């Protein structure tokens, strides 16, 4: 329904369409990393920025 | 008891009968309904007669099979500690432990005492 | 509709921050309290998801 | 970060010469109350009854029964008050007190008396709806409680034993009667408490027990806010008193918030205004002025309906703030200009709003 | 009435109290202290609270293994146990108001006077 | 205008890290309470055998029921601290005598239900 | 068979969600009544359920 | 068509077993409780003449 995939009888199609799922994988691979990431710290509630040396506050942000 | 209506729904989406325990059997009037009530479609099996045809295809595959096995291997142990017998477990766990601590200082030189344990009621 | 809803949600968004709903007060002094009425409602949420997706996954469209 | 309190008034008036009116009020808070000791709920009945028209006396009834941090409190009272000249009511009944396991009873004889500092003519002439009325009152007390518990007469020993002892009693019995933050409300309204003075503190005999017998007299003053002295005809509707009336409320309070219920009919309630048109009793001052005291701790939300059915054929004349519907007969007050005048007098203010309704 | 299962505690039905210690005074007097099932204050049998007796709102009860109950509990108790850890139960007798002689215990089919049951 | 030392003070929107963000009191079983469920037994130390088991009838008619020994009770108050008892009849005797049913008892109110005279609760 | 897996799916997981909700929901209002904070609630949700006739009526019908 | 009665027949017969067999022998004597006031309420209110049943149920044993 959105594209990614095609009911496709031709080999080309599901040659293009593989492509295309192992894009939104490997996608999907970096934005989980970076929630893990951001769900590590946020438990350990070591918020701290590593570009800006100063951390955060949960109450007021 | 939510198991019921939770099989009320698997049983109606798969297009079987419920209007009658036994729909489509080779029996009297089983295969009668779909005139008398004059139904355009025709349901696969009623409650009865659902676990003999929609099993035909479940032994025909050797993974569907297994999960059936599988499946009711793991339903009928609940019996075990849903039974009102807990106090009979740790009885038997005794008698496990005591012929273990017997059994390992006649064979062995060494002393096995492992404690079997037993699950609470709740 | 994921524009309008986007519209919807951001509108309600603002008057609950001027306006904070003041219904089942007790449940802002426990987790739990508030985590089982989610649960309670996300359930009925997901019987609805359930339903309209047999009704509309054999639909024409 | 503001609270919610929902509320619903309701005032039914009868035609002719009738003061009767039926006053139902439900209010629910989500504050926590200023007493520093939670939960405290409490239940307070009245009842009065005419005993003949002639005299003008009536049967007061009041009973308490509260529950203050699991501690269970009765006070009982049973009067008869009478009006005997345009300054003086007597009052002859007795009562109960019980905290706990501990109780004891009490009979008083007790006349009021109530003075104006001027009456003047061109106040009347010139000012057709008065409110502030300079005064003072005077309570001569005759209290005779039998001292039946060990305490009681430990209670009278001391009491006896402070006064030979201690000059300034007249003046150091004001901290004690108005315990905590009665004190306070003094000041707040506008209302100075005279000195008490004993006219005797004798024991005297009775069929059951030893009776201590305490004769005082006291005076205390107001500036034209308290009601008692600048309405001291109006909260003894005596006279009108054709049938019993009863006013029976309650509330629950705790850490979490507040939840009241009152409910009962009496005269008074509809007054004369002048020009044929009748009028809603104006606000009573001191209840306003006291509830400033403890309503100005959280900001909160006000959601209050205040229906008001008036008699066949009588359609209000004016009203500020106005009826936001009507109804026939009925009207309502709801948002807007009245929700802003509640949580003035919810917080302290006494602006007035007034309802003239004519045949 | 009665009051909820929420308020105070769910067990009991009405407001319990036990008497715990009836020490004597230089009269002889009985000097009876109760506290309530909760256990924060100290409070004597007076008339006021002895009238809550009379309608049930509260109800008032001795332990077996109180220091001074004067009759010899645990022979008696050891007896009615034999015949139908022995040694160690412990029962919660109940007091009730005889208006006669006030407060009295129904032990054994005998009634008793605090005074009399008491050191 | 001079001031004093500065109040190092990061509540609010601050870049800097926030922090983390004895035989005295005795115990009985009142006999005629007990239910004999034992929960109270479970929380006795193993090596100090004090309460225990007493029969003389069938179980389903309440023919058994629990007592403290107080010759090996050793009063450490576990049976009590945790509260197990559902009836009741595990109580505590404080040193000066005051008889505890449980740990924390609420606190007493009226009852009244609150409605309204016009809303969705009315009358 | 896919459009009865994922309905089915939503289905059974509501259902339990439901339940755990009452379940996780009555296990805070255990922690309340045992503290006594149950009679200090003032919302409807809690308020008009504390009545033990009323519940009788309720699980009655 | 007798055969088939027999299969319906022992197989309700069977699982009745776990409705006695599990350890739900007190929630059986809260519920029959709950049964017997509803009962008693309903005769109440539906016939001026108040009919009471008290519903039994059996102990483990
Ligand atoms: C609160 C403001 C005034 C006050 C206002 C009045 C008024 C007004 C009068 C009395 C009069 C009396 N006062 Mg005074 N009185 C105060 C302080 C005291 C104190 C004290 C503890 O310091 C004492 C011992 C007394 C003693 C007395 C009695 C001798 C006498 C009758 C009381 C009675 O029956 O109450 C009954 C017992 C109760 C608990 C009633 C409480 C009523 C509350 C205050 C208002 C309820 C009415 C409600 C708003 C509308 C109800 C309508 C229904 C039909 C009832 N007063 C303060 C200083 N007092 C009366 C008199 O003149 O006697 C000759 C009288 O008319
Ligand atoms: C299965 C039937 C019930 C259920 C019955 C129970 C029971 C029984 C218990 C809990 C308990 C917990 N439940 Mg629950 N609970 C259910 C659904 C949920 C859901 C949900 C997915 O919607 C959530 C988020 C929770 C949340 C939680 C936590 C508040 C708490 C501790 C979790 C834990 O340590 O698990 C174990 C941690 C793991 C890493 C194991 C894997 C768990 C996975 C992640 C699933 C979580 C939910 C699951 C039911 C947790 C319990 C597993 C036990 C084997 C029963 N429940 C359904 C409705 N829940 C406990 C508690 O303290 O309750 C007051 C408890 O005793
Ligand atoms: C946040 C703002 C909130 C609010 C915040 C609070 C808070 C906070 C508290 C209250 C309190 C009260 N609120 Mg408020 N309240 C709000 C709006 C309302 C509304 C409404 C919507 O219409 C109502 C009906 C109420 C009603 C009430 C009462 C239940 C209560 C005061 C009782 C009283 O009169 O004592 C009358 C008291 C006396 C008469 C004094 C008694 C003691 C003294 C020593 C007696 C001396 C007098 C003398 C003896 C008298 C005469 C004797 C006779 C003549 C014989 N509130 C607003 C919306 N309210 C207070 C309370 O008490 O809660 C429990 C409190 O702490
Ligand atoms: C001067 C300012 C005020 C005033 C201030 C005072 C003061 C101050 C007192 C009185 C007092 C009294 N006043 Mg003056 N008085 C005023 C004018 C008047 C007028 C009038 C016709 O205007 C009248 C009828 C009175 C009447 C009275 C009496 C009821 C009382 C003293 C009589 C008594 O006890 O013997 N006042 C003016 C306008 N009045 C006394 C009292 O106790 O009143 C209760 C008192 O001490
Ligand atoms: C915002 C509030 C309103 C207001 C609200 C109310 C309300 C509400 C009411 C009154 C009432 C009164 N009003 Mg008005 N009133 C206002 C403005 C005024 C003005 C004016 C020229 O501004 C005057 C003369 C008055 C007059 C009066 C009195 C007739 C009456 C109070 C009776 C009394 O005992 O007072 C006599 C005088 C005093 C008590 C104090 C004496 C005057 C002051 C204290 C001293 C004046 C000194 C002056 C500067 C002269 C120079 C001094 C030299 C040394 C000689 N008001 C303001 C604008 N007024 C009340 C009433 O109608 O009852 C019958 C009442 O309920
Ligand atoms: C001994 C006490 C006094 C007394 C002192 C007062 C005082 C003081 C006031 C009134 C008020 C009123 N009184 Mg009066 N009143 C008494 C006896 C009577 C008699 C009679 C003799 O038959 C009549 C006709 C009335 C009638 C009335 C109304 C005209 C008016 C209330 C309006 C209303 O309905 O508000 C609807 C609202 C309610 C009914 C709420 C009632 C709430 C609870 C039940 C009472 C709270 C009082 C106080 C805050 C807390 C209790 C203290 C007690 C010590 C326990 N009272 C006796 C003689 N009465 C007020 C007024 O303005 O009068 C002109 C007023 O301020
Ligand atoms: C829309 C409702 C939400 C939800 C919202 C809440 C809120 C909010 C709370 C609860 C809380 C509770 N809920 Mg939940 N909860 C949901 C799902 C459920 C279901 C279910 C049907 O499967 C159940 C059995 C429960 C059970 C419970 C308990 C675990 C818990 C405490 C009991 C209680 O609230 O008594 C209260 C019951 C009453 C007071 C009696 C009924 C009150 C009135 C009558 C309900 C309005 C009906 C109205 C008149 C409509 C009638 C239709 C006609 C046209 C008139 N929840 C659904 C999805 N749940 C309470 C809590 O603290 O949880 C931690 C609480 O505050
Ligand atoms: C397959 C099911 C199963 C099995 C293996 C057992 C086994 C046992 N039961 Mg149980 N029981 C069961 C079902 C089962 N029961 C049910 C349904 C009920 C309810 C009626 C009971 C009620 C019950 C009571 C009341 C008591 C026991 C007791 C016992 C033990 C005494 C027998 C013994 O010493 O060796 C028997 C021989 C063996 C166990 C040989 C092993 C057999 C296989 C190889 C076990 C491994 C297979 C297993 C299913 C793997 C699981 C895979 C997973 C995917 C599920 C024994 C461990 C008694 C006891 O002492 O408790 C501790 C006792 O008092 N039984
Ligand atoms: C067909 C099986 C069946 C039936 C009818 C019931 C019925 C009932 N159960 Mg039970 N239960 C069952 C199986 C069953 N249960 C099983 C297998 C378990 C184990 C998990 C339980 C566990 C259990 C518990 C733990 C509790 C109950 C409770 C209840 C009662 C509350 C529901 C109610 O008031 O009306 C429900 C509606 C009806 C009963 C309508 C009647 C339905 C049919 C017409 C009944 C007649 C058919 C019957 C099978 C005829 C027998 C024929 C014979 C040849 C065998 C109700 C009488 C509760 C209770 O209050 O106990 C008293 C309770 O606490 N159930
Ligand atoms: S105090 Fe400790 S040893 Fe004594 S009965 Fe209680 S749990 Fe057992
Ligand atoms: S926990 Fe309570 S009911 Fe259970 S054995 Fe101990 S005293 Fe008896």
């Amino acid at each position: 329904s959105l594209g990614i995939d095609t009911y496709s009888t031709k080999t080309a199609d599901l040659e293009a369409a593989g492509a295309r799922l192992l894009g939104w994988a490997a996608f999907h691979f970096l934005v989980g990393s970076v929630l893990i990431f951001g769900g590590w710290r946020h438990w350990t509630h070591n918020l701290t920025n590593p570009f800006t040396g100063r951390c955060g506050n949960f109450r007021d942000f | 008891w939510g198991i019921k209506g939770l099989s009320a729904v698997c049983w109606y989406i798969d297009g079987a009968w419920i209007a009658s325990m036994m729909y489509g059997v080779p029996a009297a009037d089983a295969k009668a309904w779909d005139s008398i009530a004059h139904l355009h479609h025709h349901y696969t099996s009623g409650i009865f007669y659902y676990f003999w045809t929609e099993t035909v295809t479940i032994f025909s595959s050797s993974h569907l099979s297994t999960i059936l096995m599988i499946g009711h291997l793991v339903w009928f142990i609940s019996f075990a500690v849903w039974f009102e017998d807990r106090g009979s477990r740790l009885e038997g766990a005794d008698i496990q432990t005591r012929t273990i601590r017997w059994l390992g200082k006649k064979f062995l030189n060494r002393d096995v005492n492992f404690r079997f344990p037993v699950l609470t009621i709740s | 509709m994921s524009f309008v809803f986007a519209v919807i949600f951001f509108a309600l968004g603002i008057y609950w921050w001027n306006n904070p709903p003041n219904a089942a007060i007790h449940l802002n002094d426990d987790m739990k309290a508030a985590f089982s009425v989610h649960l309670t409602a996300i359930g009925y949420i997901n019987i609805a998801l359930g339903c309209i997706a047999f009704v509309a996954f054999q639909q024409p469209s | 970060d503001v609270t919610t309190a929902h509320s619903d008034y309701e005032i039914v008036l009868e035609g002719g010469s009738s003061s009767w009116g039926k006053v139902k009020a439900r209010a629910k808070v989500n504050a926590p109350p200023a007493s520093p000791l939670l939960p405290a709920d409490c239940d307070v009945k009245l009842n009065v009854k005419p005993l003949d028209p002639a005299k003008g006396f009536v049967r007061i009834s009041a009973v308490f029964e509260s529950i203050v941090d699991s501690t269970k409190n009765k006070l009982t009272i049973e009067a008869d008050i009478a009006n005997e000249t345009k300054e003086r009511r007597i009052s002859v009944g007795e009562g109960m007190v019980s905290v706990g396991d501990f109780s004891h009873t009490f009979s008083f004889e007790g006349s009021v008396v109530n003075l104006f500092y001027y009456r003047s003519d061109a106040v009347r002439r010139n000012v057709p709806n008065p409110i502030y009325m300079q005064g003072r009152q005077f309570h001569d007390i005759l209290m005779k409680v039998p001292l039946d518990n060990n305490d009681l007469i430990d209670t009278w020993e001391g009491t006896v034993k402070a006064i030979g002892s201690t000059g300034a009693f007249n003046d150091w019995i004001r901290d004690f009667w108005f315990i905590g933050p009665a004190f306070t409300a003094l000041n707040e309204g506008g209302q100075r408490i005279s000195r008490i003075e004993v006219n005797g503190l004798n024991t005297e005999s009775g069929p059951k027990g030893p009776v201590g017998v305490s004769r005082w007299r006291f005076s205390h003053g107001g500036s034209g806010m308290v009601d008692s002295i600048s309405r001291w005809a109006e909260l003894f509707p005596s006279d009108k008193l054709n049938r019993p009336a009863q006013v029976e409320a309650g509330f629950r309070s705790d850490s979490q918030g507040i939840e009241v219920k009152v409910d009962g009919e009496f005269p008074g309630v509809s007054v004369d205004a002048g020009g044929g048109l009748r009028r809603i009793l104006n606000h009573p001052l001191i209840p306003l002025v006291h509830h400033g005291m403890v309503g100005k701790f959280n900001n909160f939300n006000v959601d209050a309906q205040l229906k008001v059915v008036l008699p066949k054929g009588y359609k209000i004349r004016y009203a500020a703030p106005q009826y936001r519907s009507q109804n026939l007969e009925e009207y309502r007050w709801s948002g807007g200009a009245y929700a802003r005048w509640v949580e003035h007098v919810c917080k302290g203010g006494v602006g007035q709003f007034e309802i003239l309704y004519a045949q | 009435a009665v009051s909820g299962p929420w308020s105070g505690n769910a067990v009991h039905k009405a407001e319990k109290y036990f008497i715990t210690s009836a020490k004597r005074d230089r009269d002889g007097k009985l000097q009876i202290e109760l506290v309530p099932a909760s256990g924060r204050r100290k409070l004597s049998p007076t008339p006021e609270m002895i009238r809550r007796l009379i309608d049930g709102e509260i109800e008032i009860y001795i332990l077996t293994t109180q220091p001074d109950i004067a009759i010899d509990m645990n022979k008696e108790i050891i007896d009615m146990e034999n015949r139908y850890g022995v040694k160690w139960t412990m029962r919660e007798i109940p007091v009730f108001y005889h208006e006669g002689k006030g407060l009295c215990v129904e032990l054994h089919n005998k009634i008793y006077t605090l005074d009399q049951f008491f050191k | 205008k001079p001031r004093l030392a500065s109040l190092g003070v990061t509540l609010g929107r601050s870049g800097v890290r926030q922090e983390s963000a004895k035989a005295k009191k005795h115990y009985f079983i009142i006999e005629n309470l007990c239910v004999g469920c034992g929960l109270c037994l479970d929380k006795c130390p193993p090596k100090v055998n004090a309460i225990g088991y007493k029969f003389y009838g069938d179980v389903q008619e309440g023919g058994f029921r629990c007592y403290i020994d107080q010759a090996a009770c050793i009063s450490c108050s576990a049976c009590f601290s945790g509260d197990e008892c559902p009836s009741g009849a595990l109580i505590e005797v404080l040193p000066d005598g005051e008889v505890l049913d449980f740990s924390y008892t609420p606190p007493e109110r009226l009852d009244f239900d609150l409605r309204f005279l016009h809303r969705f609760h009315r009358e | 068979v896919v459009t009865n897996l994922i309905v089915f799916n939503h289905i059974i997981c509501g259902v339990l969600y439901v339940f755990a909700g009452v379940y996780h929901g009555g296990q805070y209002l255990l922690k309340i009544q045992l503290n006594g904070m149950y009679n200090q609630i003032k919302s409807i949700w809690i308020t008009k359920g504390r009545d033990q006739e009323v519940q009788v009526k309720i699980l009655g019908t």
